């Protein structure tokens, strides 16, 4: 008998993601979030859009997915499909398609202490206006702008991610295995919080 | 609201169900009348054979399962139902390029107090139109929008025209329906003919 | 001509590099997941990411 | 802890998301509704066709969604599916070759007095009127028809929530110069029923074309 | 009709459409695939693909849709959805995009003998090789492949 | 029927397909797969994609899905649909613009002892180099990376079924001929986790262009 199954059977028991796990009334969820690119796919420049495959891994804590191992012979760790659970509504803000989503809904790794790593990868259509003055000699600053589309500043709190203590303010691209697109080098690759 | 009890009654203490034909014996026959109106032309492309229009086709038949006296729930003469909850006819287009046979948006019925009910759901369709070549550019298309209905036979189901009334009398509804104020025409193909035909 | 073989934080293993080959070799760069090094015989060329070190010694690419 | 999943119980449990949001079948449910242009995308002069990315902002009352703070620990707002509780279904009349409806069903805010805030995101595919006469340097007008599909102004009322569209966050085009916009209320009356309205909300849109990619290429 | 509630709630009761309908174990079921032409859209030839719109024509039987007519006040045939019956997986195989199944999901026609007939059409895309030799003045060989993805010679015929 | 009707009953009764198919948390789940190469669909030299159609064949044990044959008429095999039962989440990692999963849901072969034969097809777009130097009478490398997205080597082991690609139901081409095809299997640690691998196994395929086309219409 795998263990998980009771364990995942009391978890999801009595459990609605429709509601934020906000502990107490002003409880802000802060959601971490980090950027890998995987292929820079194209840039038309007849339509101003960018192509790109990434993979975005999302942490947040939710603190009604919890437990203690000893009850559960030492399981600290457990895999559930993303749709059983609540999530933070994290979308592509300036796509040109009506692509807001993630390609594949992946499982979400729930540690006992209610923290809860996702890594979705997605295909992703942004808009980057393109200066043509120097074309075809030219470069271009194309963004990629990632919002909550239900939660505001009072409920959730973007943040980037830091790894050992210092922040990761970056795109971060594989140095191995990168494939270069055949018409676009990548000069820079940074990343910050912005408000309006 | 006594629209909550009277849509309670009728669904859900009468056991409606919208998988069988609203006739009280098997053997007769759901008289459907159709309409149709061209919303816009959007496009006859010579290269794929293809003719794009916007229209709203417009259904209506009787369910006697769906009838109530309104002096017995307050004065209530119209209802409001969403398309998934009742029987509704299927009147798919057979002469599509793509795999769209459907109507585009699964709007409400409306039913009176009768059993009547009126169905206006929109759609995009895109048909095979064959291109006659003879006389470009100085040619004209007859172009066709076949329906058919394929989830009964014509024992069970009757497809006809719709009608009107001018002064008492009914007339049959023999072409495509067009506002004349709120059309804008299109840039390449002006409309001579617009007829409608039940055929056997 | 001895060398290390093994990745990352795996228990030590040697190899005994090809006869004519001096050197060691010692890779190490980040994935998604976390730290990769990668230890062998020789001395290659790496892409402009990777920290490549080599030594002319003898099991000295830890 | 426990308080917000006892409340979204109590609301949802003897709710039924088919009856409009009235104490009497005889009033009308008000909507206030609010377009917001993002990006103009394209405007396809062929085919007629303008493209746009928008949000279609609605308000309205739902007399039965309502509770107490003090009852809930003080909760005064949450975030509902839209699909758990009934909406009006808005259509773009002078739709083209796109959808006719919403499609993105987000999330909604739902205050404690009943007052709901839905913003869902949409592209407008319309269709459009272009004068060619004076291309390159032609101004066209453009609109988006919007209204209630299957209800008439005596069931679901509709009206503005401002006089001109919301451009705040509009992304500068590259080809085109919005010169001026109005949204227009309509009312409709038909021989046949004496008094019963049929409404509409007309958005329309002034656009100059830059005319400099044709003057470098053609002229 | 309250006859014919009563009929399908009766057939219908502990029917599993996933089961395949083997009265006895080891039986095989026959299904017999014709098919119509409706109109031979296009074969482009930069993509080997050929479109078609046609009809499937299966017919197959089920023991267990089978009911005496003089009981039901003589309803010999019912049309019924689809997705309530088992049918076979009837796909075409050779298609180019990965559309192996259906488009229109008709009714099917079921007989008070368990006789189900079930006329389903679509939009297929099919790949054939394109002989390159006497273009534009050559003739093609297109052909269209049909087999139950999931069943095979053991289980139908 | 009758017989299969009562033991799928019994079999999906007290079943969820959320948890792994494992006596014991400790154990993993051994995964035999195998790629059946159909046709290859196009080769894009600008955005670096090659599309093909495959056969993703996957053999595993779910060791709850067994029964008796004496108890239901002897029967030994039975065809259930695959959202019935507990999957594998096999990714193409190097996918460009396609699938990450498999999306079609076609039924699996299940025999009494709880053996499982799942074969879906797909349609991959795979991110592969194109080397221009000798076009056209250029040979490429092109692979297909295949792994667990959300388990490690420890839960969830795979291991290729055979040597090389199964290429006996080939389409032959008109621009490509296949010169080799071998698959690997890879283990990878990480020097945070000392003793926890993470496996993937690459299936290349070399290919020669014909260079008829281009040398009749170009040269
Ligand atoms: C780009 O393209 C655009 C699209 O083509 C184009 O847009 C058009 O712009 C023009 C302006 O330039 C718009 O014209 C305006 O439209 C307004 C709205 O019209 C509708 O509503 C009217 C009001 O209806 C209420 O009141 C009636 C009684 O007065 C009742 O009978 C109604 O039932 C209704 O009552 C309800 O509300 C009452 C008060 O709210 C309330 O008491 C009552 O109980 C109930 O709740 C309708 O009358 C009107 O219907 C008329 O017009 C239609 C055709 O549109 C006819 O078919 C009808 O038969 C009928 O005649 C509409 O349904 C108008 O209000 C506004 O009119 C005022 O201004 C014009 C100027 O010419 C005057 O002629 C008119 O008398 C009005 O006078 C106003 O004067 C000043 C303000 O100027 C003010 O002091 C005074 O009090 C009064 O308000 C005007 O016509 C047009 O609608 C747009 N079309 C669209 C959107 O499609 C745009 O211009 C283009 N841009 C370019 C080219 O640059
Ligand atoms: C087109 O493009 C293609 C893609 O780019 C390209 O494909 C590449 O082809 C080459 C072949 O030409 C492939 O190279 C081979 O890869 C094999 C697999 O490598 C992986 O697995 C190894 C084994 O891992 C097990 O064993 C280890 C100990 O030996 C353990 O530490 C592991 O934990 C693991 O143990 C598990 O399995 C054991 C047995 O199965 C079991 O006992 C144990 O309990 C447990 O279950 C790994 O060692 C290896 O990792 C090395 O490489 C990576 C980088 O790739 C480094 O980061 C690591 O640090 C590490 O060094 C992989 O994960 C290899 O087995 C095979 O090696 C043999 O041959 C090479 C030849 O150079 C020898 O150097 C090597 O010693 C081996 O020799 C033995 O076999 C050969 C015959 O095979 C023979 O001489 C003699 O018998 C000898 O004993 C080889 O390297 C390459 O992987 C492909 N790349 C891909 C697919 O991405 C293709 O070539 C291109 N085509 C063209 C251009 O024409
Ligand atoms: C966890 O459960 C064990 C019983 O198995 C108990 O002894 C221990 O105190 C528990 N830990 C906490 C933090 O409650
Ligand atoms: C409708 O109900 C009223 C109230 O009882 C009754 O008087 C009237 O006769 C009914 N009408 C019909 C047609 O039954």
């Amino acid at each position: 008998e795998n263990e998980e199954g009771r364990l995942i059977e009391k978890l999801l028991g009595d459990y609605d993601k429709r509601i934020i796990p906000a502990k107490t009334l002003d409880h802000i969820i802060d959601v971490t979030l980090k950027l890998t690119l995987t292929n820079l796919i194209s840039l038309n420049e007849k339509e101003e859009a960018l192509t790109t495959n990434v993979w975005i891994e999302i942490q947040w804590n939710d603190y009604r997915l919890s437990w203690n191992t000893s009850e559960y012979e030492g399981i600290d760790l457990v895999r559930i499909p993303s749709e059983l659970l609540w999530l933070p509504d994290v979308v592509l803000e300036n796509n040109v398609d009506g692509q807001f989503e993630v390609a594949y809904y992946a499982n979400v790794l729930v540690y006992n202490d209610g923290s809860m790593y996702w890594l979705p990868p997605a295909i992703y259509r942004s808009t980057c206006p393109i200066a043509v003055t120097y074309f075809p000699f030219d470069w271009q600053n194309c963004s990629l702008v990632f919002r909550s589309q239900t939660y505001n500043a009072h409920e959730v709190n973007l943040q980037l991610s830091a790894e050992e203590g210092e922040a990761v303010e970056w795109i971060h691209i594989d140095p191995e295995d990168f494939t270069e697109n055949g018409e676009w080098t990548i000069r820079h690759r940074p990343a910050k919080k912005n408000y309006n | 609201n006594e629209e909550e009890r009277l849509i309670n009654d009728l669904l859900i203490v009468n056991k409606y169900n919208k998988h069988v034909r609203p006739v009280k014996h098997n053997n007769e026959v759901v008289n459907i009348a159709l309409s149709l109106t061209l919303s816009n032309l959007i496009s006859l492309k010579e290269t794929d054979e293809t003719l794009t229009s916007n229209v709203w086709m417009d259904h209506a038949w009787y369910d006697h399962r769906l009838t109530w006296n309104a002096s017995e729930y307050s004065d209530i003469s119209i209802l409001r139902l969403p398309p998934e909850l009742v029987w509704i006819p299927d009147i798919v287009l057979q002469n599509n390029n793509d795999g769209q046979y459907h109507v585009a948006y699964f709007c409400n019925v409306l039913v009176r107090p009768n059993g009547y009910v009126t169905w206006l759901p929109p759609a995009i369709f895109r048909s095979s139109c064959p291109i006659n070549v003879l006389y470009f550019p100085f040619d004209w298309q007859n172009c066709s929008l076949k329906f058919t209905a394929l989830n009964y036979d014509a024992n069970e189901i009757t497809m006809d025209l719709m009608t009107d009334t001018i002064d008492g009398k009914d007339y049959p509804i023999e072409w495509i329906i067009i506002d004349p104020e709120a059309f804008t025409e299109n840039g390449e193909w002006e409309i001579i003919h617009k007829p409608a035909k039940k055929n056997i | 001509r001895i060398c290390f073989n093994h990745q990352s934080s795996q228990p030590q293993t040697t190899k005994t590099c090809s006869p004519g080959e001096s050197s060691c070799y010692n890779k190490q760069w980040s994935d998604f997941r976390g730290t990769i090094i990668e230890r062998g015989c020789g001395c290659p060329t790496v892409k402009p990411g990777i920290k490549l070190s080599c030594c002319e010694s003898e099991v000295c690419n830890n | 802890s426990e308080h917000e999943t006892r409340l979204v119980a109590n609301l949802l449990e003897n709710y039924n998301k088919v009856i409009r949001p009235v104490e009497h079948h005889t009033h009308f449910v008000d909507i206030t509704v609010g377009l917001q242009l993002i990006q103009l995308i394209s405007v396809d002069e062929v085919n007629q066709i303008v493209e746009t990315n928008v949000r279609l902002r609605q308000q309205w009352i739902d007399v039965r969604l309502r509770w107490n703070p003090a009852d809930y620990g003080g909760i005064k707002k949450i975030r509902l599916p839209s699909d758990d509780v009934w909406l009006p279904d808005l259509v773009l009349y002078n739709n083209a070759d796109g959808d006719f409806a919403i499609v993105h069903m987000t999330k909604l805010l739902l205050d404690y007095t009943g007052k709901i805030m839905w913003t869902p995101p949409a592209i407008f595919k319309s269709y459009c009127e272009i004068i060619v006469t004076h291309f390159p340097f032609d101004q066209q007008n453009c609109t988006m028809k919007l209204g209630i599909w299957t209800y008439d102004g005596t069931k679901v009322s509709i009206s503005p929530e401002s006089d001109r569209p919301d451009l705040s966050t509009f992304m500068e085009s590259g080809e085109w110069v919005m010169k001026d916009y109005r949204g227009w209320k309509h009312w409709v009356y038909y021989t046949c029923c004496p008094d019963t309205p049929y409404l509409d909300i007309t958005y329309h849109f002034i656009m100059q074309r830059i005319p400099l990619y044709f003057v470098v290429n053609v002229i | 009709s309250v006859m014919e509630d009563t009929l399908l709630s009766v057939l219908f009761e502990t029917y599993n459409p996933k089961v395949r309908p083997a009265q006895t174990v080891g039986d095989k079921v026959t299904v017999r695939v014709g098919l119509t032409l409706t109109n031979l859209l296009i074969l482009n030839e930069k993509i080997e693909e050929m479109t078609t719109n046609v009809f499937l024509n299966l017919a197959w039987t089920d023991y267990r849709l089978q009911w005496d007519p003089a009981a039901y006040e003589g309803i010999k045939d019912l049309r019924i959805p689809s997705s309530d019956v088992w049918q076979p997986d009837i796909v075409l195989m050779n298609n180019n995009d990965g559309s192996f199944e259906i488009t229109l999901h008709v009714n099917v026609l079921v007989q008070h003998t368990g006789a189900v007939s079930w006329q389903p059409s679509a939009i297929y895309r099919s790949s054939c090789t394109i002989k390159v030799m006497y273009f534009p003045f050559d003739w093609q060989n297109c052909t269209m492949v049909f087999k139950s993805y999931t069943y095979d010679t053991s289980e139908v015929t």
